[PDB]
């Protein structure tokens, strides 16, 4: 384990390294670029549940803002994809 | 990166949050469509099957809706369109992994359902709500054919009557039921059938039967079905018999887990009591159709603590709501129908002061469907005062245009109140003696409504056109008879694109104004609906019977009956 207990959690498993110090004690004490990694399940279902909430009903704007995403959109396609999501599938 | 993206967005199940998420870039775009399980399609002229069928391919559930409301008001003729065949015809040859269909005013053929069944392996979970033009063949299909379903639920679905049997063709291996709603039926089915149907089903929580069952064999099915959440009775009506009261009140009791009831058709006040036992937990409660006296319902009610949903006859009364409003302090909803609304002089004792009741008392209030005769800017004031928190709230007054009897004035102030005092308003409905005034009120304060809806109302164009420029959050307007042309509509014609129709039917809309409507806005859709042949058969500024506007991206329908004429 680097950089048998409850050492099995991680099917990727039952010497790391995609993995650090700080991180593997964060782990071990129960990133998400892991949780997956190593397949914990549980874990993944924790951090992509409460991620979606930084998510859950903000603006696309309001999203890319507290994440940091550029938008790649030309104008045309941003208005007519909104559009479509609001006239048909709203 | 990509499978943590499918990950967090599994948890994301809110259509506005889909949407949001598919406009925060070109990946998430693209993550989130392939990984889309639901699509809603509020109105099915809005959008084709091919752009959906494309956009979102591994879609597992569908819902649609057809005709507008005002349907239900018999005001959307035969052959108007409504039809899913299309659809139907679409996902079958893309959707292979589809498991849920909910439609809501559609027309569906025996052929739809043929389809659906042997297209369909997985599927689980019909629903058609208001829907015509399949009979009983039509479901004997889905019994045999469709191995795995879970829910054929047949809310006021108008059904074509070829026989009971289709039940039976249901076959034996088939345990996988959880819903089963055939209230609408009339077609008595086999009760062996039924019997051993609700018997090799353990999962089965919400059965609603039709009135074909009589009283007298309730008890048996319960028997079969300890662990029911829902129930509606068949015919609630026999022979008075204490070995008939008392299997009822056994088999009922033995369902320690139902918490809603409804059917009760032609009840007998006599065997009401039986049902005791189940008051105490029940949260949903519908006795519209039994006609059973005033004291009677009271006498069920004080059981019911933990009722939360209540629609019933006017035979409630005042008297029934005081007490409703001292017992139930869960209540969310209340809908009184009318017992008798073609007689103008009451029948019930039910006046406003019933409502105004229920609203002191009852803290969580926030749905309200109510028929009286009479009504007062007073009671008005009182309920908005009382309900800030209220969400939905339709009223309606039997004798049109009237007024607040005591002082003889109109409801403006009344509705006024409402809108300004229920700040979460999302939902309103309308009637007595009303001028433009009380759109200037809604214009102005209701700012969170949805849907509006109205009749023998208003003025001028002065009023559509405050709702229309006041209501920024309207998705839904529809309005009969009142006096609402062409200045309004025209003048906000932009308005028509962040909503997502406007019903106008014997209103003064003339057909010049609609052509000119449909060339200022190709987008919208602005369908009239007459039928005393063609619009230029008449001169331009004659009125048409009823316009129906709608913003699409599909642009104009394929399936114009002949009494319609897309501008
Ligand atoms: O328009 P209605 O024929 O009245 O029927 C309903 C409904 O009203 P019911 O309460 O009578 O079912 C809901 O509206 P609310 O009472 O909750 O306001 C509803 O579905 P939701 O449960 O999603 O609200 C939906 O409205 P929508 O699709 O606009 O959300 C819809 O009106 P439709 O006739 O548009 O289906
Ligand atoms: C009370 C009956 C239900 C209906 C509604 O609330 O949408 C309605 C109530 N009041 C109305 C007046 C005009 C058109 C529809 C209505």
């Amino acid at each position: 384990l680097k950089s048998e207990a409850v050492a099995l959690e991680s099917q990727t498993i039952a010497p790391l390294p995609n993995v650090t110090s700080k991180i593997l004690a964060k782990v071990i004490e129960y990133l998400i670029l892991a949780a997956n990694y190593l397949n914990i399940k549980n874990l993944l279902d924790l951090t992509c549940q409460t991620v979606a909430d930084m998510i859950k009903g903000k603006t696309p704007e309001e999203i890319r803002t507290t994440f940091n995403i550029k938008n790649d959109f030309t104008p045309e396609e941003e208005e007519e994809v909104r559009r479509e999501n609001q006239w048909a599938f709203e | 990166p990509e499978e943590v993206l499918e990950h967090v967005f599994s948890f994301i199940q809110l259509d506005k949050d889909r949407n949001s998420v598919s406009l925060v870039c070109k990946s998430w775009y693209e993550i989130e469509r392939w990984c889309r399980r639901k699509v809603f399609i509020g109105n099915c002229y809005a959008v084709s099957p091919a752009t959906v069928i494309r956009r979102f391919p591994k879609v597992r559930s569908v819902e649609l809706k057809g005709k507008p409301h005002f349907a239900d008001f018999n005001l959307v003729p035969d052959g108007w369109g409504g039809y899913v065949y299309p659809w139907i015809e679409a996902m079958s040859s893309s959707y292979t992994w589809l498991e849920e269909i909910r439609l809501k005013r559609m027309v569906v053929t025996d052929d739809c359902l043929e389809l659906i069944a042997k297209s369909f392996k997985n599927f689980k979970v019909l629903v058609l709500s208001s829907c015509e033009g399949f009979s009983t063949d039509g479901l004997a299909a889905i019994a045999a054919t469709c191995r795995n379903l879970k829910e054929l639920d047949l809310r006021e679905s108008d059904v074509d009557d070829v026989s009971g049997h289709w039940l039976s063709h249901f076959p034996d291996t088939y345990t996988s039921l959880v819903s089963l709603n055939i209230s609408c039926l009339a077609s008595e089915v086999s009760f062996s059938a039924l019997e051993r149907l609700v018997t090799r089903c353990p999962n089965l929580k919400s059965l609603k039967l039709n009135r074909a069952v009589p009283l007298e064999k309730l008890a048996t099915l319960l028997q079969r079905a300890p662990q029911l959440e829902e129930l509606g009775t068949g015919g609630y009506t026999a022979e008075v018999r204490p070995d008939v009261y008392s299997g009822l009140s056994v088999a009922l009791s033995g369902c320690k887990e139902l918490r809603c009831l409804s059917g009760f058709w032609d009840a007998v006040p006599a065997y009401l009591p039986a049902v005791y036992s189940v008051c105490s937990r029940l949260t949903t409660l519908n006795l519209s159709y039994a006609t059973v006296q005033s004291y009677d319902l009271v006498k069920l009610l004080c059981q019911c603590p933990k009722l939360q949903r209540l629609w019933v006859l006017d035979y409630i009364e005042d008297a029934g709501l005081e007490v409703l409003a001292s017992t139930c302090k869960d209540l969310r909803e209340l809908r009184v129908f009318p017992s008798e609304p073609f007689v103008m002089e009451p029948n019930v004792a039910l006046t406003e002061q019933g409502l105004v009741s229920v609203s002191m008392g009852c803290p969580k209030l926030e749905s309200v469907l109510y028929f009286c005769r009479q009504m007062t800017n007073a009671a008005l004031i009182t309920i908005a005062r009382n309900r800030p928190n209220m969400t939905r709230f339709r009223l309606c007054i039997i004798e049109p245009k009237a007024p607040d009897y005591l002082t003889l004035e109109p409801l403006d102030i009344g509705f006024g109140a409402i809108v300004e005092h229920c700040k979460d308003l999302r939902r309103l409905s309308l009637s007595g003696l009303l001028t433009d005034k009380v759109f200037e009120y809604i214009g102005t304060y209701a700012k969170k409504m949805e849907m509006l809806s109205v009749a023998f109302a208003g003025d001028s164009d002065l009023g559509m056109h405050h709702v229309l420029s006041g209501c920024d959050s309207l998705r839904k307007l529809e309005i009969r008879d009142c006096p609402f042309g062409d200045k309004a509509l025209l003048a906000n014609a932009s308005k028509l694109e962040t909503m997502r129709s406007l019903w106008m039917s014997s209103c003064s809309v003339s057909f010049g104004a609609c052509k000119l409507l449909g060339q200022k806005m190709p987008k919208l859709n602005v369908e009239v609906i007459d039928e005393r042949g063609a619009p230029d058969s008449r001169p331009e500024s004659c009125p048409v019977e009823r316009v129906f506007i709608y913003r699409t991206v599909a642009g104009p329908r394929f399936d114009m009956p002949g009494f319609v004429w897309n501008m």
